[PDB]
RNA sequence: ACGGACCAAGGAGUCUAGCAAAUGUGCAAGUGUAUAUGAUUCUUUAAACAUUUUAUACGCAUAAUUAAUGUAAUAUGUCCAUUGUAGAUUUGUGGUGCCCCACUUUGCAUACAAUACCGGUAAGCAA
RNA sequence: UAAAGCUAAAUAUAUGUAGGAGACCGAUAGCAAACAAGUACCGUGAGGGAAAGAUGAAAUAGUACUCAGGAAUGAGCAAUUAAAUAGUACCUGAAAUCGUUAAGAUGGAACGGAUUAAGAGAGAAAACAAGUAAAGAGGGGAA
């Protein structure tokens, strides 16, 4: 015997695999795999490990965020490994280059009228193969809706999870354990 | 799909899953909602906390159809125009578009964000917010109250 | 028993039967895993049935050849059997159990004509 | 452009009506396209991948030399008759100049091999 | 990209017509699979 | 016991269906995919083939 | 030639389907093995290495 | 301690409603063509196809809070997009072997805090 | 605009009768009932309620003749059929249980795991010989 720890063998903690099945993003897959063992980059490597990821680590961006984040940084392509939308709140924009998984189609017609232009990763693996003048951008992660009923229970003190309930009004969870009326709040 | 699920892994073993000594029987704590507020108290307490107890008037007959009242915020009221005609109205200083938002299904104008500067508006409405129509007067534009 | 010819080695020969299969005959001699609290199989005492394990697998260098060295393909009629002659010395030939005699002599004369050989070549005569 | 090589390999992999694998015997899976000189389910041997290849095979009775050579979605598939070594060398200069060396010697010892087949009528 | 048009004796050449931008969609055999096995539900007869 | 009620279709979404059948046609101007589902146009001219 | 005014190309009353935009690919070209074969890419490998 | 004289066939986590989490797919500030109607649909077809010749059927989402009359998210000095610490990626120099360091540039996601504003309640003043 | 009245269509249909169909069951299944089935049978009565399909293409081929026997039945040098070890208890014909012959073992249970030995049955696809010369019978491809 010997007195080992999860004996001799090492633990990991993640995805491993596509899960889908489109043949497109198979090869997208083994283009920037290949990219990343012969060119040891840290730019393919990151690109090749997001586009392995589930849909809720993969969120939209919005036109009007995306130009925020590109305002100090002028001729340089912004990298999304999701979708961008349009945003009806912006009033104008400015002439912009990025590569994205997806467009949506009033964001693709207002990105080109501009005079911007729209790209996809196989492109950019041909003009910018180590990643030059190219800033990775993300979107935010936790502001889908099943988010907020995660963390502390609904219940212990000073919590902000929603509840899952029919309906909402005065007569649906506001009685007893919500105000001091009724014997104690929260 | 009978193929996939669960039960088929342990049809050699003997339990079915559910174990020797606390076994799978039929309603071993109640029916339904049954044990509440005496031995599923903690359940409800923390997962619901406010459950028990009433609070508030009595309203007798409804009728829903008196208090319909769908709103839009000013952010989203030069995003109704078109591209096009949107912009025409930026070069040109003169002529200021008028919108009623009632043709639209908007019923109540609310005043969350930032209208251009110096870029009159007129707008068409059966209520509006203070800061919302604050915000108009101070681009240059006017209200209008309809029926 | 390890039993070893050329290059092939066996590391058993015998079959893993049944507990209990010797003394009731509605238990049939397939293996199944013994389940079940109090069995002296699952738990290891000496001197009973001895339980499969993954330690007893062959090699993979020679891990489906028959003792003619050679891989086996099961042909069902003549067009079966053409993507065979680009390599004629790693595998052999059975004829499947269906097939009629007309059929079967003419399977015969060509797997003479490619240099392949066969290894039921006598069934049906 | 919705199309290549390597999407015909992603789409043919496993589904097709030329895959033929063994059950008993396990060792083994072969592809009978038309246009495989070996067996292999490979993209670099598939005819269904490739842009240009040669063959030899039989088809009925006799035996036959075949051509692909399919520059721009323009497949030209052309079928000829092998009638013996000096005319499958001729034709081989003729239409195979895209190959090298060692693949013609290749097809030249599978079309020997193929000229000891017969049958009765 | 054009196509010939040929005739109904299967000699003749009669025409030539610009391929239409359809076939130009990405060929999805995952997705085809996945609709086509809820489609095929719907001419059921029940028991 | 079997039941009547047991659900028997599905109900799918139109755009996924236009999505199919438009995939499913650019799939007919392949000369390799239609060579690898069975049938036997070696003889062919060109794969797309319209006539008169 | 039907198909060109199902889809939109060309526009026309109660033929065309109505407000229907023709699906869009997330790659450009899939030949993967023409991109890794160009002088900028091959610029950029890095000497292969060694197995154990 | 209980069941088992023997053999063959049969024999036990399923179906529907409603909710959630995970994952695959489509579109995206929207999304889902309900009941119906139409068609040179009609063995199959009880399937498939279509949508009424500056465009208000309905659901969920896009806004909260209060028993309630109700009220409703920086603010017009600038189409600008609140503040700080750590932090992915990018920009310019030098060190040891595209990588890691020492400065320089930019500052995603997120964690910890600050600030402003909206609904209810106290306090102060109140036509 | 109460304390009088009539009135089609769009809706339903575990009944009766007819018609059409199915990713349904296949004689311990499917209706209780694929057959002289709500039948045979049980209860004073209200009621309860089964088991049981298949020779062969053709019996317009269902077993003629002889011998033994009181008879059943058996046997044949004799007989239908492609077939009778398809003979009406008739397609195929498993297991439990029993008969016959052969071969072994056997001092108060039997059978098993590991490892070898002695007998017995079966076997050539690796478990030797390409090619060379002569003659005999065949089957193909080119010019
Ligand atoms: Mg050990
Ligand atoms: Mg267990
Ligand atoms: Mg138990
Ligand atoms: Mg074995
Ligand atoms: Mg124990
Ligand atoms: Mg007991
Ligand atoms: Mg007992
Ligand atoms: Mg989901
Ligand atoms: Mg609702
Ligand atoms: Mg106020
Ligand atoms: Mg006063
Ligand atoms: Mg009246
Ligand atoms: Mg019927
Ligand atoms: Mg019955
Ligand atoms: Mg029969
Ligand atoms: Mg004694």
């Amino acid at each position: 015997g010997i007195a080992l720890k999860n004996v001799g063998r090492i633990k990991k903690h993640g995805r491993k695999h596509l899960v889908s099945k489109n043949p497109y993003l198979r090869l997208l897959v083994k283009l920037y795999n290949f990219l990343a063992r012969r060119t040891n980059a840290n730019f393919n490597k990151i690109i090749a490990k997001r586009l392995i990821m589930p849909k809720r680590y993969r969120p939209p961006l919005s036109l009007s965020k995306l130009q925020y984040h590109m305002a100090n940084h002028p001729n340089d392509i912004a990298v999304v490994v999701g979708s961008i939308t349009d945003d009806k709140r912006l009033f104008s924009l400015k002439q912009l280059k990025v590569c994205a998984l997806r467009f949506t189609e009033t964001a693709r017609k207002r990105i080109e009228d501009a005079g911007g232009e729209c790209l996809t990763f196989d492109q950019l693996a041909l003009k910018y193969p180590t990643g030059k003048k190219c800033v990775l951008l993300r979107g935010p992660t936790k502001a889908r809706t099943a988010e907020k009923h995660f963390g502390k229970a609904p219940g212990k003190p000073k919590s902000k999870a929603r509840p899952y309930v029919r309906s909402k009004g005065r007569k649906f969870e506001k009685a007893r354990g919500r105000r001091k009326s009724r014997a104690y709040k929260k | 799909a009978t193929r996939f699920k669960k039960n088929r892994k342990k049809r050699g073993h003997v339990s079915a899953g559910h174990g020797r000594v606390g076994k799978h029987r039929k309603h071993p704590g109640g029916r339904g909602k049954a044990g509440g507020l005496h031995h599923m108290r903690i359940n409800f307490d923390k997962y619901h906390p406010g459950y028990f107890g009433k609070v508030g008037m009595r309203h007798l007959n409804l009728l829903k159809n008196r208090t319909y009242c769908p709103t839009i915020n000013v952010d989203k009221l030069w995003g109704l125009l078109p591209e096009e005609k949107k912009k025409e109205f930026s070069e040109n200083k003169d002529i200021a578009p008028v919108i009623d938002v009632t043709r639209k299904g908007y019923f109540k104008v609310l005043g969350n964000g930032k209208l251009k500067h110096n870029q009159p508006i007129v707008v068409k409405a059966r209520y509006f917010s203070s800061v919302a129509e604050k915000k108009i007067k101070a681009v240059g534009g006017q209200c209008i109250l309809v029926a | 028993a390890v039993k070893k010819v050329g290059k092939i080695i066996k590391k058993r020969t015998k079959k893993f039967t049944r507990f209990q299969s010797n003394r009731f005959m509605r238990v049939k001699p397939a293996w199944r895993k013994p389940r079940g609290i109090d069995c002296r199989v699952r738990r290891r005492y000496k001197g009973t049935n001895l339980m499969p394990s993954i330690g007893y697998g062959s090699n993979k260098k020679t891990k489906f050849l028959l003792p003619n060295n050679k891989y086996k393909y099961v042909v069902k009629n003549v067009k079966e059997m053409e993507p065979l002659i680009m390599n004629h010395t790693k595998y052999c030939v059975q004829i499947a159990h269906n097939v009629s005699s007309k059929k079967r002599k003419q399977i015969i004369e060509r797997a003479k004509q490619m240099n392949v050989s066969v290894i039921n070549a006598k069934a049906r005569l | 452009s919705n199309v290549s090589n390597a999407l015909v390999w992603e789409l043919t992999r496993k589904s097709n009506c030329f895959i033929k694998k063994n059950k008993a015997g396990k060792k083994g899976v072969f592809l009978c396209d038309p246009l495989n000189v070996n067996y292999k389910n490979t993209p670099s041997s598939s005819g269904l991948v490739k842009s240009n290849s040669t063959n030899v095979t039989l088809k009925d009775g006799k035996v036959v030399f075949s051509v692909k050579t399919s520059k721009e979605s323009n497949v030209v598939n052309q079928h000829f008759k092998a009638k013996n070594m000096k005319n499958v060398e001729k034709l081989l200069q003729q239409h195979g100049s895209f190959e090298k060396a060692k693949n013609k010697e290749k097809l030249l010892k599978k079309y020997k091999r193929l000229s000891k087949l017969y049958e009765t009528s | 990209p054009v196509a010939n048009v040929y005739s109904t004796n299967g000699k003749n050449v009669v025409g030539e017509v610009e391929i239409p931008v359809v076939f130009q969609t990405p060929i999805r055999n995952d997705l085809i699979q996945s609709v086509y096995t809820n489609m095929s539900k719907n001419r059921r007869h029940p028991y | 016991p079997t039941k009547i009620w047991r659900r028997w279709g599905r109900k799918v979404n139109l755009k996924e269906k236009r999505y199919a059948v438009c995939s499913s046609i650019a799939a007919s101007g392949v000369t390799s995919l239609v060579l690898a589902r069975g049938h036997r146009i070696s003889h062919l001219k060109e794969v797309p083939l319209v006539v008169s | 030639k039907k198909l060109d005014v199902i889809y939109g190309k060309i526009h026309e009353k109660k033929v065309t389907k109505k407000n229907y935009i023709l699906p869009k690919s997330i790659v450009h070209n899939p030949d993967i093995y023409r991109i890794i074969h160009s002088d900028k890419v091959q610029a950029s490998l890095l000497a292969k290495k060694k197995p154990c």
